[PDB]
């Protein structure tokens, strides 16, 4: 996150850190046993860390839980990054409190212009307030690289953006998870806002997958 | 040595933070850099040994 601000401690209770020795991606808690992240964040062994603020200090509110099952979207493309979404089932249910809570899945796709909150460690959790951009502008910034399963969030003038270390993290608008940090050319560069997985196109896949596992 | 060994490390468009190794010709050894998680170029190794074996 560039041009952002340090989040108020525990103000983003659904934020998680994916760790396989060190922090490498973010994620969001959607229920007491499942986390959603980016498919390019796949690793055979992943430990999920919840209730974190400072990733380098044991604060006392953290919960460490190993991933039991890791399921990437069946249509994920490693080259185009289309369908960059993945579900992680935890080894055991986590304890929900003020520091560890779930985020709601979208009721519908949020329209362009909607203000959202992006968070990640890309060592204190960083926050960024930014709007969903019109698909036309997203496409104009990334000629022929944007699919219907992607949405741009940020500013066309750059300056503020998510960056390496934020992948898989949440983009929450009006209390609902609308995006997942995915990719972009550089960070906070003019005419290249961040690109995110459009979560509203996957609600049924998410729910059906959770019900079958 | 191979030409890809002289190219600067490529983070890529993805935003993960994955530590990888690359051959730094200017220094003559393999160092670490942050790989984004997708579209890796050839001067990108999971270990120092493989990096030095290929680009040494
Ligand atoms: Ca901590």
């Amino acid at each position: 996150i560039v041009g952002g601000y340090t989040c108020q401690e525990n103000s983003v209770p659904y934020q998680v850190s994916l760790n396989s020795g060190y922090h490498f991606c973010g994620g969001s808690l959607i229920n007491d046993q499942w986390v959603v992240s980016a498919a390019h964040c796949y690793k055979s062994r992943i430990q999920v860390r919840l209730g974190e603020h400072n990733i380098n200090v044991l604060e006392g509110n953290e919960q460490f839980v190993n991933a039991a099952k890791i399921i990437k979207h069946p249509n994920f493309d490693r080259k185009t990054l289309n369908n960059d979404i993945m579900l992680i089932k935890l080894s055991s249910p986590v304890k929900l409190n003020a520091r560890v809570a779930t985020v709601a899945l979208p009721s519908s796709c949020a329209p362009a212009g909607t203000q959202c909150l992006i968070s990640g460690w890309g060592d204190l959790l960083q926050c960024l307030d930014a709007p969903l951009l019109p698909q036309a502008d997203c496409e104009a910034s990334y000629p022929g690289k944007i699919t219907d399963n992607m949405v741009c969030v940020g500013f066309l003038e750059g300056g503020k953006d998510s960056c390496q270390g934020d992948s898989g993290g949440p983009v929450v608008c009006n209390g609902e998870l609308q995006g997942i940090v995915s990719w972009g050319y550089g960070c906070a560069l003019p005419d290249n806002p961040g690109v995110y997985t459009k979560v509203c196109n996957y609600v049924d896949w998410i729910q059906d997958t959770i019900a079958a596992n | 040595r191979p030409d890809f060994c002289l190219e600067p490390p490529y983070t890529g468009p993805c935003k993960a933070r994955i530590i990888r190794y690359f051959y730094n010709a200017k220094a003559g050894l393999c160092q670490t850099f942050v790989y984004g998680g997708c579209r890796a170029k050839r001067n990108n190794f999971k270990s120092a040994e493989d990096c030095m074996r290929t680009c040494g």
